[PDB]
RNA sequence: GGGGGGAACCUGGGGAACUGAAACAUCUCAGUACCCAGAGGAGAGGAAAGAGAAAUCGACUCCCUGAGUAGCGGCGAGCGA
RNA sequence: UGGUUCGUGGAGCCAUGGGGGAAUCUGGGCGGACCACCGCCUAAGGCUAAGUACUCCGGGUGACCGAUAGCGCACCAGUAC
RNA sequence: GUAGGGAAACCGAGUCCGAACAGGGCGCAGCGGCCGCAAAGUCCGCGGCCGUGGACCCGAAACCGGGC
RNA sequence: GCUGGGGCUAGGAGUGAAAAGCUAACCGAGCCCGGAGAUAGCUGGUUCUCCCCGAAAUGACUUUAGGGUCAGCCUCAGGCG
RNA sequence: GUGGAGCCUGGGAGUGAGGGCGCGAGCGAUAACGUCCGCGUCCGAGCGCGGGAACAACCGAGACCGCCAGCUAAGGCCCCC
RNA sequence: ACCCGGUGAAAUUGAACUGGCCGUGAAGAUGCGGCCUACCCGUGGCAGGACGAAAAGACCCCGUGGAGCUUUACUGCAGCC
RNA sequence: UGAAAUACCACCCUGGCGCGGCUGGGGGCCUAACCCUCGGAUGGGGGGACAGCGCUUGGCGGGCAGUUUGACUGGGGCGGUCGCCUCCUAAAAGGUAACGGAGGCGCCCAAAGGUCCCCUCAGGCGGGACGGAAAUCCGCCGGAGAGCGCAAGGGUAGAAGGGGGCCUGACUGCGAGGCCUGCAAGCCGAGCAGGGGCGAAAGCCGGGCCUAGUGAACCGGUGGUCCCGUGUGGAAGGGCCAU
């Protein structure tokens, strides 16, 4: 039958305009006492994905 | 980080908003911590008064 | 008047496990397999104490679509209006 | 407790095994906890063709098989054993 | 498919973070002489491969249900 | 004590002067059919011809170590030059 | 330096049990057809060809086909030859 | 048992034109090398070899395989309070 | 006369007692539900509102059920080990293995952090009450053998070492360009803006001489934000920022 969207993925990610996927960045969780302002900051933001993991991930997002 | 080194909040005297967490050791500086930081709400250098985490 | 029978099909009463989660228990397989009661040439359902925002529609059943959407999920595998 | 996409979730709706237990339109249920406003609808009685499912049966047709194939069986087969 | 960016309200060739008109992330722009030709995209055929199904074929020991 | 005839108790159940013995010639859980094409990261097997190119047995991570994901290395198409 | 060189994008992989040898180390016993890395090589996939008596990886050499033609390589020239 | 008349199986079986030694070879060679021995074909016998036959090793390990059993493993259920 | 002042009647307190309403525990008894029994049964006898049984609470519970019970490994088990840092092995770039050789980390510091100013060690010889191998003092020599919180290495006095003053940059919003690299991570970072610290200034400051001192998601807590709010206004509950 038709493909399904992976749930986990579409709560994780998503597609650009021209096919990359982004995520946030990784590591401020928690922990973050000791953590410097570069470090939670920079990790605040949104990354782009490496072209292997990438396709894997869209490919789970057959409708997006 | 242990038991007597401990996680802290800082907290701007003013607007009350905790911006900034660190640490000490409440055996060599039992005494709640005062530190002009930087408040981002207020935009201004402010007193931040160390609170419970 | 009933009883018993009928290839599947139907409704109700009960209802697994392997399997999948690359172990496993919630989850899945699945209300499936199977057992049982009953129906009939079909059975069910059906004429709003409905839907859900359309200032609206207007019983039920069935196909397409809405849509793998909304959501549900050891937010896992997956499930899915 | 079950049903629903809903696995306790903010968990309503529908169903109900237990306990408590009303009212009759100035009555009641619902619109996803709850409350107000606003609107929808009339529970606790029953029936109801057609569209839908299936293929023991009959017929029509195959870029279906052609006796190790096609039904297990083209033949005295659910037989001999 | 023709618009993206943002958790979202929302804005929109931009938008998000931010106090910023700062910086950055993710985005925005055919060939020949009105015609042709090419093309975004999309539809159908074909083919490789992937997902769901037993999914290349044969093989357990076992588990479960109902009967004998 | 042995034995004929007539009976009763069965599958997580019987029966057992106890051996996990026996329950229709293999019982640490009978047989038949069904779930079912269970699952098998394992072993085996995998069918005409010609032409071109042509590996790897490493690294990282892995309840991972004879299995995987990504990278490395092969090949084809388009492009660059 | 125009090469089955290189680079960019995308399709299809397979491989992730290696093994001998040379040299450089660790482990072992200045043991092992031992073990573990590094550089290289060949076998793997060249168990096709010459030599080494025979013999994957030592020497010679990369087999498109055909010839009762010639030159060489390693190795050989007393006879088997 | 053997011979004659009658009837007449079997597992196994890649094909076989199936010798010894010393070597070599995946490390135990009828099958490769060197040497040696050897006319063709049967019958009764013996069991050293064909790593002889039989049984996809029970030991051992490996599989995120199974099953029986245990318990102050986990988590449920019956039963009891 | 005090804070309030008196005869008199309310309404309500305090705490106590009695008749009660209506219940909550105990205790005794009754019979008729319910159970047992009785030639006799619309009854008699015994038990008795208990027991049984329905719903629900918590507990005990291999009697049964479903399962789990790691890997590396000179076979497996047993032992050892598993992430991170330092050195060597490592063949003078980088990287490189073994159950090869040796050590460390799972912290710490409110200064041991920023900046300005000043200062310079260990050690040896000689000299000096208590005073020694070594306490403190003076002289001479003494490039770093000391020190830098803790392993080791690198680095280092032309300071990263010692002392003092003022401080909180142990910033907020970002971030050109790189190191490293399978991914995900990890690392370094000038520069611009905000508001600051020190300095006359040039400037420095986004913790610490440096390399260990650590943990991706999921689920949840807490502060803030005021973005979503299931017809509407809120609310429940989520999202975002921080932890
Ligand atoms: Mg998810
Ligand atoms: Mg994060
Ligand atoms: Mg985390
Ligand atoms: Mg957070
Ligand atoms: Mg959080
Ligand atoms: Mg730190
Ligand atoms: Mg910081
Ligand atoms: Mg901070
Ligand atoms: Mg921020
Ligand atoms: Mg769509
Ligand atoms: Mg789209
Ligand atoms: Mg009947
Ligand atoms: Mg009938
Ligand atoms: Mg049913
Ligand atoms: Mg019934
Ligand atoms: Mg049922
Ligand atoms: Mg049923
Ligand atoms: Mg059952
Ligand atoms: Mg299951
Ligand atoms: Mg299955
Ligand atoms: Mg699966
Ligand atoms: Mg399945
Ligand atoms: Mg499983
Ligand atoms: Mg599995
Ligand atoms: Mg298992
Ligand atoms: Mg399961
Ligand atoms: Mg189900
Ligand atoms: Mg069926
Ligand atoms: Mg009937
Ligand atoms: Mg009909
Ligand atoms: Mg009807
Ligand atoms: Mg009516
Ligand atoms: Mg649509
Ligand atoms: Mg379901
Ligand atoms: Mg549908
Ligand atoms: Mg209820
Ligand atoms: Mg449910
Ligand atoms: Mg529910
Ligand atoms: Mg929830
Ligand atoms: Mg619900
Ligand atoms: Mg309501
Ligand atoms: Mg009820
Ligand atoms: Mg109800
Ligand atoms: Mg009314
Ligand atoms: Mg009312
Ligand atoms: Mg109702
Ligand atoms: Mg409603
Ligand atoms: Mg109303
Ligand atoms: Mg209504
Ligand atoms: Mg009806
Ligand atoms: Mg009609
Ligand atoms: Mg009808
Ligand atoms: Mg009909
Ligand atoms: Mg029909
Ligand atoms: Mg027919
Ligand atoms: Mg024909
Ligand atoms: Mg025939
Ligand atoms: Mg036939
Ligand atoms: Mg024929
Ligand atoms: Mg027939
Ligand atoms: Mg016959
Ligand atoms: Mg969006
Ligand atoms: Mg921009
Ligand atoms: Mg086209
Ligand atoms: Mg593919
Ligand atoms: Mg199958
Ligand atoms: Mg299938
Ligand atoms: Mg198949
Ligand atoms: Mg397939
Ligand atoms: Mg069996
Ligand atoms: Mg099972
Ligand atoms: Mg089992
Ligand atoms: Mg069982
Ligand atoms: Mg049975
Ligand atoms: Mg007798
Ligand atoms: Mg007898
Ligand atoms: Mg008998
Ligand atoms: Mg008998
Ligand atoms: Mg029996
Ligand atoms: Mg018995
Ligand atoms: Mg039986
Ligand atoms: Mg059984
Ligand atoms: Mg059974
Ligand atoms: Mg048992
Ligand atoms: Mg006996
Ligand atoms: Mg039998
Ligand atoms: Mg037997
Ligand atoms: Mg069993
Ligand atoms: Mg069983
Ligand atoms: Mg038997
Ligand atoms: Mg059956
Ligand atoms: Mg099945
Ligand atoms: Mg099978
Ligand atoms: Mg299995
Ligand atoms: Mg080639
Ligand atoms: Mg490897
Ligand atoms: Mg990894
Ligand atoms: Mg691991
Ligand atoms: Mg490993
Ligand atoms: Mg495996
Ligand atoms: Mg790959
Ligand atoms: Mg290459
Ligand atoms: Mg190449
Ligand atoms: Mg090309
Ligand atoms: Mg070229
Ligand atoms: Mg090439
Ligand atoms: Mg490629
Ligand atoms: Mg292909
Ligand atoms: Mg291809
Ligand atoms: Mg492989
Ligand atoms: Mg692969
Ligand atoms: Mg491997
Ligand atoms: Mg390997
Ligand atoms: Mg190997
Ligand atoms: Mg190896
Ligand atoms: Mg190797
Ligand atoms: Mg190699
Ligand atoms: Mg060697
Ligand atoms: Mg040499
Ligand atoms: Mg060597
Ligand atoms: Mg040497
Ligand atoms: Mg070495
Ligand atoms: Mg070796
Ligand atoms: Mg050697
Ligand atoms: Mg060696
Ligand atoms: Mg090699
Ligand atoms: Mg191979
Ligand atoms: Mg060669
Ligand atoms: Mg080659
Ligand atoms: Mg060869
Ligand atoms: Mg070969
Ligand atoms: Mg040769
Ligand atoms: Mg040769
Ligand atoms: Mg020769
Ligand atoms: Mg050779
Ligand atoms: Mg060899
Ligand atoms: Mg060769
Ligand atoms: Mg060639
Ligand atoms: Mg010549
Ligand atoms: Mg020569
Ligand atoms: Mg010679
Ligand atoms: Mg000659
Ligand atoms: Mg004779
Ligand atoms: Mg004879
Ligand atoms: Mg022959
Ligand atoms: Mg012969
Ligand atoms: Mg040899
Ligand atoms: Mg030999
Ligand atoms: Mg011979
Ligand atoms: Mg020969
Ligand atoms: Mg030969
Ligand atoms: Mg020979
Ligand atoms: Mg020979
Ligand atoms: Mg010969
Ligand atoms: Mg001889
Ligand atoms: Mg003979
Ligand atoms: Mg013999
Ligand atoms: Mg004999
Ligand atoms: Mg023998
Ligand atoms: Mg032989
Ligand atoms: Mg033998
Ligand atoms: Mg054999
Ligand atoms: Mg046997
Ligand atoms: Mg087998
Ligand atoms: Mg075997
Ligand atoms: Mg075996
Ligand atoms: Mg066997
Ligand atoms: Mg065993
Ligand atoms: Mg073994
Ligand atoms: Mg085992
Ligand atoms: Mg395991
Ligand atoms: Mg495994
Ligand atoms: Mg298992
Ligand atoms: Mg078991
Ligand atoms: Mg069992
Ligand atoms: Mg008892
Ligand atoms: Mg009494
Ligand atoms: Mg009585
Ligand atoms: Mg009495
Ligand atoms: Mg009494
Ligand atoms: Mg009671
Ligand atoms: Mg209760
Ligand atoms: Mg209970
Ligand atoms: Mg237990
Ligand atoms: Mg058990
Ligand atoms: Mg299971
Ligand atoms: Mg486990
Ligand atoms: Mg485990
Ligand atoms: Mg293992
Ligand atoms: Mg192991
Ligand atoms: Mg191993
Ligand atoms: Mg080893
Ligand atoms: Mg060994
Ligand atoms: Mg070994
Ligand atoms: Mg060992
Ligand atoms: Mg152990
Ligand atoms: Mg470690
Ligand atoms: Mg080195
Ligand atoms: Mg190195
Ligand atoms: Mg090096
Ligand atoms: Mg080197
Ligand atoms: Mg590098
Ligand atoms: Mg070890
Ligand atoms: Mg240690
Ligand atoms: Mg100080
Ligand atoms: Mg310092
Ligand atoms: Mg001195
Ligand atoms: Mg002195
Ligand atoms: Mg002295
Ligand atoms: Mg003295
Ligand atoms: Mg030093
Ligand atoms: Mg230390
Ligand atoms: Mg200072
Ligand atoms: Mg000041
Ligand atoms: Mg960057
Ligand atoms: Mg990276
Ligand atoms: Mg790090
Ligand atoms: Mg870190
Ligand atoms: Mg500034
Ligand atoms: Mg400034
Ligand atoms: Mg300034
Ligand atoms: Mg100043
Ligand atoms: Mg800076
Ligand atoms: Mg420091
Ligand atoms: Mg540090
Ligand atoms: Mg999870
Ligand atoms: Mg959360
Ligand atoms: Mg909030
Ligand atoms: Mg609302
Ligand atoms: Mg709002
Ligand atoms: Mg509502
Ligand atoms: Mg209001
Ligand atoms: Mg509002
Ligand atoms: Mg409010
Ligand atoms: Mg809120
Ligand atoms: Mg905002
Ligand atoms: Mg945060
Ligand atoms: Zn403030």
């Amino acid at each position: 039958p038709k493909m399904k969207t992976h749930k986990g993925a579409k709560k994780r990610v998503k597609i650009t305009a021209s096919g990359k996927v982004v995520a946030m960045k990784t590591g401020k969780r928690h922990l973050n006492w000791q953590k410097s302002g570069k470090e939670i900051r920079q990790k605040g933001r949104k990354f782009v994905l490496a072209k292997p993991e990438a396709e894997r991930i869209k490919l789970l997002l057959p409708y997006e | 980080a242990s038991e007597v080194r401990i996680k802290l909040l800082l907290e701007c005297t003013e607007c009350k908003r905790r911006n900034y967490a660190t640490e000490k050791n409440k055996r060599n500086t039992p005494n709640k911590l005062e530190l002009r930081k930087y408040c981002p709400w207020c935009r201004k250098h402010t007193v931040h008064r160390e609170v419970k985490i």
